[PDB]
RNA sequence: GCCUGUUUACCAAAAACAUCACCUCUAGCAUCACCAGUAUUAGAGGCACCGCCUUCCUUAAAUAGGGAUGGCUCCACGAGGGUUCAGCUGUCUCUUACUUUUAACCAGUGAAAUUGACCUGCCCGUGAAGAGGCGGGCAUAACACAGCAAGACGAGAAGACCCUAUGGAGCUUUAAUUUAUUAAUGCAAACACCUGCAUUAAAAAUUUCGGUUGGGGCGACCUCGGAGCAGAACCCAACCUCCGAGCAGUACAUGCUAAGACUUCACCAGUCAAAGCGAACCUCAAUUGAUCCAAUAACUUGACCAACGGAACAAGUUACCCUAGGGAUAACAGCGCAAUCCUAUUCUAGAGUCCAUAUCAACAAUAGGGUUUACGACCUCGAUGUUGGAUCAGGACAUCCCGAUGGUGCAGCCGCUAUUAAAGGUUCGUUUGUUCAACGAUUAAAGUCCUACGUGAUCUGAGUUCAGACCGGAGUAAUCCAGGUCGGUUUCUAUCUACUUUAAUUCCUCCCUGUACGAAAGGACAAGAGAAAUAAGGCCUACUUCACAAAGCGCCUUCCCCCGUAAAUGAUAUCAUCUCAACUUAGUAUUAUACCCACACACCCAAGAACAGGGUU
RNA sequence: ACCCCUAUACCUUCUGCAUAAUGAAUUAACUAGAAAUAACUUUGCAAGGAGAGCCAAAGCUAAGACCCCCGAAACCAGACGAGCUACCUAAGAACAGCUAAAAGAGCACACCCGUCUAUGUAGCAAAAUAGUGGGAAGAUUUAUAGGUAGAGGCGACAAACCUACCGAGCCUGGUGAUAGCUGGUUGUCCAAGAUAGAAUCUUAGUUCAACUUUAAAUUUGCCCACAGAACCCAAAUCCCCUUGUAAAUUUAACUGUUAGUCCAAAGAGGAACAGCUCUUUGGACACUAGGAAAAAACCUUGUAGAGAGAGUAAAAAAUUUAACA
């Protein structure tokens, strides 16, 4: 313990105490580095190459839809809601190497990554995902066994909504009329035919696209999950109906 | 203040006195030197410490065989006072590999390349 | 009754000498006044620091000392000189090591 | 050291011990003269308005006189049988606006003791003389003489630093570059008492206005006092360095040329002892004659407008009364006859 | 100080507090004090009754004592503080005798502080600087018993005193922050009281009282820069030597960006800058200030935060003090040093009527000492105040006297000066703590020093040091003071070391002798005799205190040198020469002797603490 | 056995202690290093790890490993205390004798007090004894019960007293208060290991740097030949290929040391004094041994054991002086 002094008897100062001198993380001005950290979104990446050797090793199912269950459950991702984690992100690292045709739902999407999507024959759309639907998908039998009705998927924050209803980003709220046409302008853009994906034999999965207020694709909000019994309870109150289809 | 000492040049030039003294011939120099720590580094600068690690006298008393060449000498001119020089002498030339695990280092500073332990 | 003259020393002085390879921006030597002056590729700041304008060796020459002519000071002393006496100065020049660039085969067209 | 003494001297403002000093020392030198030359000190001071000659300077004159301040100095000339400063009437206490930068950029007026001014009215630079102002760096007679017609050079030197940024301050805010550029100006800082050896024989016109007690300013000013107790040793000393400087200024003065020693204050001894002791050094040591000339012509002429001590015997010395608080002021003239 | 009284229970009994009397201020009044009162009353306070106005003497000697609205005025009183006549007396000169207690031995009972271990010596030197333990010498069988207090920097309170702590606490304030609380008012609310909000006071509450320097002051400094110290890469302190700055001027691309580097020894901060965009075709020493926080739409701006890496806002005093520590830091003391101080030589300047050197002595030079005034902060702050005095003294000689010599401005006597000599001695009184000093009277002399400015476990406490209180002064006050004064707790049973029975000196008187010397006036040595005094050692026949004995004030005995020089003979050097030449005298220490000398129960004793010793015919 | 030679108890605090600096009589018992962050080692699994949450650009999970004891004066809250003492309330008691007469009178008992001296000082006594002394009909002394309580009381103010220690009682509790200050900090053995400074209400401390330790990475580290580093107005140093060498830098983690001494040299201050005070270069000391007498700092010498072998290192002071014509 040394020879006598504060050191000694255990009783030197606190950490960052420079002996009176104006300490180091003192004299620093104040920044906003990290003003609003914890309302700040944050999306966990999905790289195509990430997302094709999931395909390959058979842990997601590129025969039916692909959202951010299916990730989870084949462990492609790790989401973590109570960390500001508001879904997933395609990202295009492994734009090049990608071969999968694949109907694929996420929170975000980079223009290249869409571009790969589309050009290997498969469908991407960006959902929003509030918190709360958020980690219902991530963790749906923990929800079901909460023992809850399944709750409606809130819209996106107002900030967000320019970019769920513009067609270029795919957004699951913009207008479909508009989709062919930004197809078309990344399809000349990054020098590739479009692929009719009308004339696929998965056309109808690469179609298939859960309703906004809808969190799984099946399942309507207030349906209550029973899986004890392997069952599903439906409410017929007419206030109910209405607020869960509002 | 203490510093190091540089030697003036004229010191390290031998005499015909010097030649006669110590028996040696300007021409056809030496090529070894054998040196011996006679002198403690303690109560000496660091760096005649250090000299002296880098030539490996740490131990007093132990010949050393160095080159003759005006680096080593440099050295040997910084730490002079605390050594013996010696010519090293080759009567039977330097040891071959037949003969060099008879080798013996007289104390005139002579390595001859057999040693017997038997009367003349 | 003798206040002040508390000044810590500048640290200034030679930071490169002779022989050794400067990178283009290094500051070579930093001096209160000229003590040594800028030569061959190198360049001088506000407070008269000698700082490296291209890569190479650092070589330090004494060179005759021909001012500016609108530096009337150093005029009017020359002036005063006679007529066989030439001032020397020491000058600080970096000596390029690399060229300043080779030609490539870039595509056989 | 000793922390409990047995009784601490009173702790007084400099303002109050300068207040005793002059109360026990003018009252006997003045008599009924100390009453109104004290409530004259302790009142506030009456400035003049030096018109900057390079300036447009009949433009400012005009400017003063409609302000109704009149040339103290244009009235002198007219019975004396080139300066500008206006004062106001005797008694009236108005105070000149003030004063700002010209259209040649340069400030119109300087705001300045008149009493200061008479030094270098006294002082008489003919047309072309070569001036040296030994100490005298607060501005004021430097900038009256600069206005003068001293294009032979002006060396105006001082001891501190300070003083000559100060004065090189107001040469830039009032003499034009093209004046100062040559060696019409040269502004130094030296000491004068080794003025005399590194210039002998040289000035025809010398201004000596020295360290003093400067009783206006001790008496108001708290701050850098003289006659604060840490600066005893300077206060006791100051006579023996006004006559040194006096010494100097008169070793460096052509013969047959003029000098006018200087002070801003009533102190006897610092005025005619001090003008005395140099006259007998200079004389005994270095064997050098010099005459005093007589200033009385001058009292008689500048008496309208500053109240002089009559009973002085070498020099003028204008007292600051409530009518004209212009001093104070002593100014000796001498010629070095040998 | 009017007086009687009161007070720090347990260091101060007083001049301090109170006190009648006098004076100042406040209050016009009732059902719990004041008061069951009412301005001749009650409360708070000052001051102190009453009354009145406006160089000489003492001593012989004297730092003692006395006299030549407020201010005077001592009648009485006082365990108050000084001075004093006379008497008194063991206070003392100068101590003695006896009784009791204590004491020592025998018997019973039986602690305390203390203690690293001890097989526990002296001298010199050394050393964390004053050693039983170390070095060199010397000494040295073993143990008890009784005394002593020089040492164990002895034992007792983490002594007294001083300094430090971002330790306390008491007190005062024009230190900072408050007015929560009361008392007033004002505005609201209600229709004076109550409540809310303001303002002003009283009263208090919380907290602080920076740092480095300076002992004889009346403060200086704290940040930045240049120069020497620090000569030549860098770096370099100072309670070191000097000098400066807290800006100004220009310009408005003094715009934006960016490789690479420097950097005040950390960080923070501070510097330089290629290339590029866009344009044209800053200077020099320092010239300053972080975060937070304020103002601002933004850009930006804001502390002489100068204690200048900056607590957002806090001073004094403490001796009424407390705690934790410090020999890291003071004063006594010790220990270094020798500036200062003292002593001695060299030089001869000059004095000495002439004459350097009888004697004194300038400028200076060389040594020696450690007695002064300082400087240093090395031991001791985990119970040692200090100065004087008492007691006992040990030691040096640089000698005051006594002894022996040389010189002399040495006729003799007085002297002056120098060499040698430390065996012995070196007084008593007045003032005053006082060492010292002055004064009185003497002496042969009334020596200079060291010894923890010797010694306080041997004593005293008179000055000085805490608590109390006055005068003078400083301070707003609390308080303070190198000043004056009155008072003020001085413990220790001894474990160890050490120790406890070891041939005198001087003055005066006479003789020589009013002799030598001298002109006289004066006036000697040597030798001898007589008287004393002190010191040592004994004793009681007287006297005295007293009484089968112990004592002094009484009586008795006290005995040899020491060497500095003055000479004879005589060479080196045929004279001469006293000879670190041989040698001959004054010249002797090699104290001369004296004392002591027997190995062998009980009672008494002039022997004795016990033990021991002597007698018992 | 002693005699002979060698040997200056220990701990702590220090630049340095046998030190005449602290603690210790001694025996037995008790008595003092508690932990996160990030690292390192060892596993598991692995672009995933984990038994929800969390982490992840080889990570993640788990474990191992790491941070003392005693001591203040103090502050605040609530109780308990006026059987002592300060003052007061109720209702009581005492005061011989003499003198003077109606007395805050005089002398002097009881009584109260405590001036001075001596003793005592762990005592008879945590304030006493003997003598001496002040008051002793008053503002006196005193028995009984009651009252005033602590940021308070009471006080003829002495900062007096309030249950032996009141500048603010005592007890309990907050409380294991805090302490940059003192002291202490307990098995064996080996190894590396000592001071550039800056800032600081800071100089008794601490943060950074410097030094030091450990582990890891790769690559030059030291010594150093020329050449080279200023004008104004010495010793040396810096840079530095060879060469002799084997260390250096970087990365990760972390304490500790930053109140030093003397000697040689260059200086500054003092007085060209100090075992005096500062800065610089080097040495030694804080580390073994030998020598200089004893000996931290001078000289020799170091890397460690046994030997009843040997060669050496440093290492012992020198000097004696005046004739003359
Ligand atoms: N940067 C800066 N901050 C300031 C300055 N003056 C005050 N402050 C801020 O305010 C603090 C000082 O507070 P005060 O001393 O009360 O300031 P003041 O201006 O004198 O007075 P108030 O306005 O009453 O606070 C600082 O620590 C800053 O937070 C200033 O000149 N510059
Ligand atoms: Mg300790
Ligand atoms: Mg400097
Ligand atoms: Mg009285
Ligand atoms: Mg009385
Ligand atoms: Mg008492
Ligand atoms: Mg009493
Ligand atoms: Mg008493
Ligand atoms: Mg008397
Ligand atoms: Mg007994
Ligand atoms: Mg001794
Ligand atoms: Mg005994
Ligand atoms: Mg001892
Ligand atoms: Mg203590
Ligand atoms: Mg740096
Ligand atoms: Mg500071
Ligand atoms: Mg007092
Ligand atoms: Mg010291
Ligand atoms: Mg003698
Ligand atoms: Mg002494
Ligand atoms: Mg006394
Ligand atoms: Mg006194
Ligand atoms: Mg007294
Ligand atoms: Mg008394
Ligand atoms: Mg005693
Ligand atoms: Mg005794
Ligand atoms: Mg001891
Ligand atoms: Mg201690
Ligand atoms: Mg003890
Ligand atoms: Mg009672
Ligand atoms: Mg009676
Ligand atoms: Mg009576
Ligand atoms: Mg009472
Ligand atoms: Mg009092
Ligand atoms: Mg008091
Ligand atoms: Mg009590
Ligand atoms: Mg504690
Ligand atoms: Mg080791
Ligand atoms: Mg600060």
């Amino acid at each position: 313990r040394g020879h006598k002094g504060e050191r000694q008897r255990g009783t030197r100062p606190r950490l960052g105490f420079e002996g009176g001198q104006t300490p180091f993380y003192i004299r620093i001005p104040k920044y906003g580095f990290n003003e609003g950290h914890s309302f700040r979104r944050q999306y966990k990446p999905l790289s195509l190459n990430r997302l094709q050797y999931l395909i390959d090793l058979g842990r997601v199912d590129p025969s039916q839809p692909i959202d951010l269950t299916q990730l989870v459950n084949g462990r492609g991702v790790t989401i973590q809601p109570l960390k500001r984690d508001y879904g997933v992100q395609l990202v295009e690292e492994g734009a090049d190497t990608f071969t999968a045709k694949v109907n694929i739902e996420v929170q975000l999407a980079s223009e290249l990554a869409i571009a790969a999507i589309e050009k290997n024959g498969g469908v991407v759309t960006t959902a929003f995902y509030d918190p709360r639907s958020l980690d219902i998908v991530c963790k749906p039998v923990p929800f079901f066994l909460r023992g809850q009705p399944i709750p409606k998927r809130m819209l996106p924050p107002e900030e967000l909504v320019p970019y769920y209803t513009d067609a270029k980003n795919r957004g699951y709220l913009a207008d479909p009329a508009k989709f062919p046409e930004a197809r078309l302008e990344l399809a000349r853009k990054y020098g590739y035919i479009l692929p009719d994906i009308t004339k696929d034999e998965l056309f109808k999965m690469l179609c298939t696209r859960k309703d906004p207020r809808q969190i799984f694709f099946g399942l309507a909000p207030g349906w209550v999950v029973n899986m004890a019994d392997k069952k599903i309870l439906k409410p017929t109150d007419e206030n109910l109906l209405k607020y869960y289809t509002s | 203040k203490f510093t190091r000492s540089r030697i003036p040049e004229k010191v390290f030039q031998a005499s015909p006195e010097d030649h006669e003294k110590y028996g040696g011939d300007p021409q056809n120099p030496h090529k070894l030197h054998i040196v011996t720590r006679i002198k403690s580094t303690r109560r000496r600068p660091y760096w005649e410490k250090d000299i002296i690690k880098m030539l490996g006298l740490e131990k007093a008393h132990t010949p050393q065989v160095h080159k003759n060449i005006p680096s080593v000498n440099a050295k040997l001119k910084v730490v002079k006072h605390l050594i013996r020089i010696k010519p090293l002498k080759l009567p039977q030339g330097l040891p071959a590999e037949e003969n060099m695990s008879n080798t013996c280092l007289k104390s005139t500073g002579e390595l001859v390349v057999q040693w017997h332990l038997k009367p003349v | 009754k003798n206040l002040g003259g508390k000044s810590s020393g500048r640290r200034q002085g030679i930071k490169k000498m002779e022989g050794h390879y400067v990178h283009a921006g290094n500051i070579i030597a930093t001096q209160r006044h000229f003590r040594w002056h800028p030569g061959a590729h190198v360049g001088v700041g506000k407070n008269k620091c000698l700082y490296a304008l291209e890569e190479g060796i650092v070589r330090y020459t004494k060179e005759v000392y021909v001012p500016h002519p609108r530096n009337t000071e150093a005029v009017d002393l020359i002036t005063r000189l006679p007529k066989g006496a030439v001032l020397y100065k020491t000058f600080v020049h970096v000596v390029p090591a690399k060229p300043e660039g080779t030609f490539k085969l870039v595509a056989m067209l | 050291y000793k922390k409990k003494w047995a009784a601490t001297e009173p702790k007084f403002p400099a303002v109050r011990l300068a207040l005793q000093n002059f109360d026990m020392t003018y009252s006997v030198q003045f008599g009924d003269l100390w009453p109104s030359i004290r409530v004259s000190l302790l009142s506030e001071q009456k400035y003049g308005a030096l018109v900057n000659n390079f300036a447009a300077w009949d433009h400012v004159s005009a400017k003063l006189e409609q302000l109704s301040a009149k040339d103290f100095v244009n009235e002198a000339i007219s019975h004396w049988e080139n300066l500008r400063c206006f004062t106001f009437d005797r008694g009236d206490i108005s105070r000149f606006p003030p004063a700002r930068p010209g259209s040649l950029g340069v400030m119109e007026y300087y705001l300045m003791d008149a009493a200061s001014l008479l030094p270098v009215l006294a002082l008489g630079l003919q047309p072309g003389d070569i001036v040296l102002d030994l100490c005298a760096a607060p501005g004021g007679k430097t900038l009256a003489l600069l206005q003068t017609g001293c294009c032979r050079n002006l060396a105006a030197n001082d001891l501190s630093p300070s003083r000559i940024a100060r004065l090189q301050k107001i040469l830039h805010s009032y003499v034009p570059e093209e004046i100062r550029d040559g060696n019409q100006v040269r502004v130094t800082s030296w000491d004068g008492r080794k003025w005399g050896e590194l210039e002998g024989d040289t000035y025809d016109r010398v201004l000596v206005d020295v360290p003093c007690t400067t009783d206006r300013h001790s008496l108001h000013e708290e701050e850098n006092n003289i006659f604060k107790r840490s600066r005893k040793k300077e206060r006791q000393i100051l006579p023996v360095l006004q006559v040194q400087l006096l010494a100097a200024g008169l070793l460096a003065t052509k013969p047959g040329g003029h000098v006018v020693y200087s002070t801003c204050s009533l102190s006897h001894l610092q005025n005619e002892y001090v003008v005395q002791g140099a006259i007998e050094l200079l004389a005994n040591q270095y064997s050098i004659q010099v005459q005093v000339e007589d200033l009385t012509h001058f009292r008689r002429v500048f008496m309208d407008t500053f109240c002089f001590f009559s009973s002085c015997q070498v020099g003028e010395l204008v007292i600051p009364n409530l009518m004209a608080n212009f001093g104070p002021m002593y100014f000796c003239k001498m010629r070095r006859l040998t």
